[PDB]
This record gives C-alpha cells, structure tokens and sequence, in this order.
C-alpha cells in the first residue's frame, strides 16, 4: 500500500481530502449535547384518591 | 418545507467536486479530469430541449435521467481519454497520434450503447396508459440528453483533452519513448 | 406492471442493436443475459436494505439498463476488437482485454457513485423520493461490475467466435457486409473530422461556450415541479 502511494501521491491526496470533507460535512449535521443518554430510563404511575 | 429548502446546489457542487477527486486519482493528475467533466453540458442542453420543445417540467423524473445520462457520458469521455493517456505513457505515440486512436477504438462500443439505450427509453417516450406521466417524463429527457451527448461528446471530447493536455503540461507532443 | 413492460421491452431493443453490430446470436446474448442477473439482483439487494417494489425504484431499474448494457457492452466490444488487431483466440483475448479495462470499470463505478449517492441526501419527505433511485442505481452499478469481473469474461471466453487478424466482417454477404463495409468507411470518415478539429480549435471552445449558455438559458426558463399528477382511473367531487 506505501509503495503503491509513493508513486501516487495525488491518489493519496484524493482519500485524505474525501475524508476531510466527508468530516466537515458530518460537522453540520452531528448534534451537540453535553452528554449522550446515560440516565437509565424511568417510568411513573401517577393515582389520585 | 419550511424546514427550508434549495439543497440542489450544495449536494451537486460537493457530487462535482468529489467525481473530480475520484478522476485524479484515477489519472494521477489533478487537470485531466476536467477533459471529462467538461462533457457534463453536453448530455444537459438535449434533455433541456426535449423537455422544452415537449411541455415537460424539471422534475424529480428529469432529475434522475440527466444523472444517468452524464453518467453514461461521462463514462464514454472516461475510457476515450484513458485509452489516449496510456497510449502516450505505455506505447510512445504522442498526443494528436494517441488522441486519434483512442476515439477511433472508442466510437463503436459508445455507438452501440448510445442507440441501445435511446431505443430502450423509446417504449417510455412513446408510453400512454397507467402511469405514463412519469413514463413521459423519465423517457424524453433520456433520449434528449442521450442524443446531444452521443453526437457532441464523441467530437468535443478529443479536443477537450489536448487542449488540457496543452495547457497544463511539459513535454510533450512528440512521439517518443 | 406498465414499468415491468417497458423494461422486458427495453431488453429485447437492446437485444436487437446489440445483433446488429455483434452479428451473432451468442455474442448478442451476453450483455442481453448481464442486464437481467444484475437488475435481479438489484431486486435481493433492495430487500436486504429493506426498500420496496414502487415506481421510484422501478424506474431506477430501467435506468440502471443503460448503465449496465454499458459495462456489458465495454468488456465484449473490447474483446471483440483484441481480437481483430491481433487474431488472439477468444479464450486468450479476453485476458488480454480483462487486464485492460478491469481496472478502469471498477474506478469509473467509483466515480459514478460520486454522483448518485449525494442525491440519497436530500433532506425531509423529498428526500425518501430521491433515496430510491441512489440506492437503486448505485447497487445496480456495484452488481454490474461483479458481473462484468465473474460472468461477462468467462461468457466472452466460450461463447465468442474467434474473428481473424484484420477481419471486420467487411467481406460478408448481405445487410452486414454493406453495414460492416458502411461503418468502416463511416469510421475513418470520423477519425478524419476529428483530425481537422484538433488543427483547430479555438472555434470550438466558442461552440461549447455557446452550447454552455445554451444550456443555461434553457434551464433557468424550464419551470420546476415535484412528482407529476397521474390519471389513476378515479377521482372525487366534493358537495358543500
Ligand atoms: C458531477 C456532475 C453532477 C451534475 C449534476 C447537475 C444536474 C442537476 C440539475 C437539476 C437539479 C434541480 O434543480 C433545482 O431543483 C430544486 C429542487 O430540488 C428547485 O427548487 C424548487 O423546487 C423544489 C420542489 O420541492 C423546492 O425544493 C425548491 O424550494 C423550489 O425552489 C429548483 O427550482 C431547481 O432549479
Ligand atoms: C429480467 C428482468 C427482471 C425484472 C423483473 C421485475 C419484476 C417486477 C415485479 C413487481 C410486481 C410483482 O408483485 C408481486 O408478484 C408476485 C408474483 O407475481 C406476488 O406473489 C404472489 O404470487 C405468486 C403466485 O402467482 C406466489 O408465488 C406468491 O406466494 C404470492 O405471494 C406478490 O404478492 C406481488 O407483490
Ligand atoms: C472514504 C475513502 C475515500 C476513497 C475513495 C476512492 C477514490 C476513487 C478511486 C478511483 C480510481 C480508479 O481505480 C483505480 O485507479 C488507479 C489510479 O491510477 C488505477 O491504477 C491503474 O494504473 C496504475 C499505474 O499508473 C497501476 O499500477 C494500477 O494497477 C492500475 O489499476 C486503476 O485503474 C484503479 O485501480
Ligand atoms: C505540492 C503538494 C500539492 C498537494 C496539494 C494538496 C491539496 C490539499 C488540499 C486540501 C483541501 C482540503
Ligand atoms: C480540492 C483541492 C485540490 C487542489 C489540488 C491542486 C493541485 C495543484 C498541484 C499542481
Ligand atoms: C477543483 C480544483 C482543481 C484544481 C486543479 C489544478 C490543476 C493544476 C495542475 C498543474
């Protein structure tokens, strides 16, 4: 794979800038949170008398 | 929409700019590819007439069938400048010489092609009954697009390439080894 | 069913042009059998990612057609050819002629999945339309090309005819004697012309600058719409 590259660095270029792109593409989509869900779920029953 | 809309633009500027990646490093050279995305005009300008001369809209149909149609005609200008560029660095031929010779191999297989497909979108074009509005739609900007891209691409692209290979090399046009 | 109609259709035209430049019953029959093996699989594929039968990816089928008679088209034409300059047996052409596209079919599906997969991106209820034909056409494309890497080659191997060195069926008798003999002719008059453009040149940048705004003054005046309304056989009258 190197050797294949060392001759093809345009080639290389290609991958590293579709990855690049594909990451700042993700960037405007990804949400942001402070943290993802840790709190396990919870459910409650609520009754009047 | 509302949730906004018009992501056209952005989606196929990045689908343009990702098929010029995808070209060079398929010709390890960051200007050949253009040789072949300058064929993109020539498949658009017939679907447009078609859809235009027969009342159609730019639709979701129309959409799809021009995708398809620089597809293929991109595909066409692809293996046309792949068969010239080895030709130069394998053999020695030079530009002209290897230009020549490529589309010389290359005008019956896209010939072939060309007819079968603009003959298969024919039963679509010519559709009445269920659902030959979409039919209609898909079929006419095919053959449009097919039938401009096939003439015009087979005389542009030749050019496209020298004047590219012109413009950005070194030496040279000779033939050589 | 009207789509599924149009698409047997589509292969049997496709059939009858490809017979008229192979001018042979088996070698016609090769990219007439790769469409139907990839647009079968094409239907697997759809159901492994749970996509169903409806009219986007039926229409997507019949596209594909066109990409896939292509790849077809590409691996025995070339053969075909190979085998002319040369007079290599079929079997050995096409191992000649594998190694030297094979690379350029897998990278040109590359490049064409660069400009059906953006689409599968669109955002809110449009975007499930235009997801159909992206997932249709790219596995389609993906299909094809494992065909024209595993049957395509091995059907060229064994069911083309050997053609002599420098025999273009110029000298046969009838319709494709006068076509083999018409297409020559019509070649050289085309490698001709191309040979005149290219000692010029500047004349035809003007051209394609012309075809450019062209294209852009047609686009800009073409109205844009969704879906089309169908005629489905019914419809509704509201009393108030
Ligand atoms: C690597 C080469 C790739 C080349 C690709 C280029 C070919 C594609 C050109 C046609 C794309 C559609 O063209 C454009 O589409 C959008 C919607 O999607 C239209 O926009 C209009 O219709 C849609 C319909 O719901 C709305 O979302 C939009 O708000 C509205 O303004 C534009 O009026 C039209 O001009
Ligand atoms: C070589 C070209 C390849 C492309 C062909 C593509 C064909 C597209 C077909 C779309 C519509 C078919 O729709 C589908 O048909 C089959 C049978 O015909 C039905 O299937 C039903 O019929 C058959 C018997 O007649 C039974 O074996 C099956 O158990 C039953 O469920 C499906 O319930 C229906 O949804
Ligand atoms: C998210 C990751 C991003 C990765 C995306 C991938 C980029 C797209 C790849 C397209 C390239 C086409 O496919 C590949 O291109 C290279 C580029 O010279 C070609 O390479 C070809 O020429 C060289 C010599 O110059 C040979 O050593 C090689 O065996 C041959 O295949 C091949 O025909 C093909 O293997
Ligand atoms: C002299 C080396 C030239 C290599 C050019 C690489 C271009 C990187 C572009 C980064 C785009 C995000
Ligand atoms: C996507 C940006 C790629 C730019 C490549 C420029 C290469 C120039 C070297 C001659
Ligand atoms: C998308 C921009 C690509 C720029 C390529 C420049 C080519 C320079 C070659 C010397």
């Amino acid at each position: 794979m190197p050797n294949f590259f060392i001759d093809r660095p345009i080639f290389a270029w290609v991958i590293a800038i579709i990855i690049m792109l594909a990451g700042g593409l993700a960037i405007l989509k990804l949400p942001v949170a402070q943290y993802p869900t840790i709190a396990p779920p919870a459910v409650t029953i609520s009754a009047s008398y | 929409e509302r949730l906004s809309g018009n992501q056209a633009p952005s989606l196929y500027a990045i689908s343009l700019i990702v098929v010029f990646l995808c070209l060079a490093a398929l010709y390890e050279s960051w200007s050949i590819p253009f040789s072949v995305m300058l064929v993109v005009p020539l498949g658009v300008i017939g679907a447009l007439l078609a859809a235009t001369f027969r009342g159609l809209t730019n639709d979701v149909y129309f959409q799809v069938g021009l995708l398809t149609t620089i597809g293929l005609s991109a595909k066409n200008a692809i293996l046309i400048v792949e068969f010239a560029k080895d030709l130069m660095d394998k053999e020695g031929k030079g530009l002209i010489e290897a230009t020549l010779d490529a589309v010389r191999m290359r005008l019956r297989p896209i010939l072939m092609t060309s007819l079968a497909f603009i003959l298969g979108v024919m039963p679509l074009v010519i559709s009445t009954g269920a659902g030959s509005g979409a039919q209609n739609a898909v079929g006419t900007g095919v053959m449009g697009g097919m039938v401009t891209a096939t003439v015009l691409a087979i005389f542009f692209v030749p050019v496209f390439f020298v004047v590219v290979r012109r413009r950005f090399s070194r030496k040279n046009e000779d033939i050589e080894h | 069913h009207e789509v599924v109609k149009t698409l047997v259709e589509a292969i049997i035209l496709v059939f009858l042009v490809m017979y008229l430049f192979l001018q042979n019953f088996r070698a016609t029959l090769i990219p007439t059998i790769a469409v139907p093996v990839v647009l079968l699989g094409t239907f697997a594929v759809l159901a492994a990612f749970g996509f169903s039968i409806n009219t986007l990816t039926m229409f997507g089928m019949v596209l594909a057609i066109g990409l896939l008679v292509d790849d077809a088209i590409v691996v025995v034409e070339n053969v075909e050819r190979v085998m002319a300059e040369e007079g290599l047996p079929p079997k050995e052409a096409t191992r000649k002629s594998m190694g030297q596209i094979q690379g350029a079919l897998v990278g040109i599906a590359m490049v064409l999945s660069a400009v059906f997969v953006p689409m599968a991106f669109f955002g809110g209820s449009t975007g499930a339309i235009y997801r159909q034909f992206s997932i249709t056409i790219v596995s389609a494309m993906a299909l094809s090309v494992l065909v024209a890497l595993i049957l395509t080659p091995a059907l060229c191997a064994t069911m083309l005819k050997p053609i002599a060195k420098g025999d273009h069926g110029e000298g046969k008798k009838g319709f494709f004697g006068w076509f083999n003999r018409m297409f020559e002719k019509s070649t050289h008059h085309y490698t001709d012309s191309v040979g005149g453009i290219l000692r010029s040149t500047g004349r035809y940048l003007v051209l394609y600058l012309i075809i450019v705004v062209g294209m852009a003054y047609l686009f800009v005046r073409l109205p844009s719409s969704f879906l089309p309304d169908e005629d489905q056989g019914v419809f509704m009258t509201m009393v108030q």
